[PDB]
């Protein structure tokens, strides 16, 4: 509805950061699931 | 003490900080003032020679 | 750069969401790798 708007990315404080335990997380069921 | 003394008691502030306050007013972060201290110093004591 | 400056921490309002998930998380990994 707003004229002149553009496309871009609107970087999120919180998914990287969760992202990270999902790096932690998701490594550790495959520290699991895989012995 | 700033501008509190006006308004009731005078309350002691230190100056180098005060002017967070003057630039927080006008619309410009307090970053700008304490990363420009040394800086904004010269100009002020320039301008009132 | 910045005068004055002085050390401290700061308590994320993130910090308890892993203090109380992660751990408990690590307690249910616990609850998993053992047996
Ligand atoms: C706040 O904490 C930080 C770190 O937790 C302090 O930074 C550290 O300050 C010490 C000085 O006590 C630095 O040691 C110096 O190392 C250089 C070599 O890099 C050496 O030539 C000096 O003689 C001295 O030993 C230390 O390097 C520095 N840390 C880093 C990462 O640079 C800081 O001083 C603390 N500030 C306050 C107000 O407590
Ligand atoms: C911003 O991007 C969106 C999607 O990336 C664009 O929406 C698409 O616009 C095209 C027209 O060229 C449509 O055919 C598509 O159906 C639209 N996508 C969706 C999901 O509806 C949008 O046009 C872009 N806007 C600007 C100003 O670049
Ligand atoms: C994988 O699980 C084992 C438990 O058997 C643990 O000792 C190890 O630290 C885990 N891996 C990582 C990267 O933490
Ligand atoms: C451990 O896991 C089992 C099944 O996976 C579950 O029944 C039990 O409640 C769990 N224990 C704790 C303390 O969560």
């Amino acid at each position: 509805v707003v004229i002149g708007i553009v496309n871009n990315t609107v970087y999120d404080p919180l998914q990287p950061e969760l992202d990270s335990f999902k790096e932690e997380l998701d490594k550790y069921f495959k520290n699991h699931t895989s012995p | 003490s700033g501008w509190t003394f006006g308004a009731g008691a005078a309350l002691q502030i230190p100056f180098a900080m005060q002017m967070a306050y003057r630039f927080n007013g006008i619309g410009v972060t307090q970053n700008v003032l304490y990363e420009n201290q040394k800086l904004i110093a010269n100009q002020f004591n320039s301008a009132i020679g």
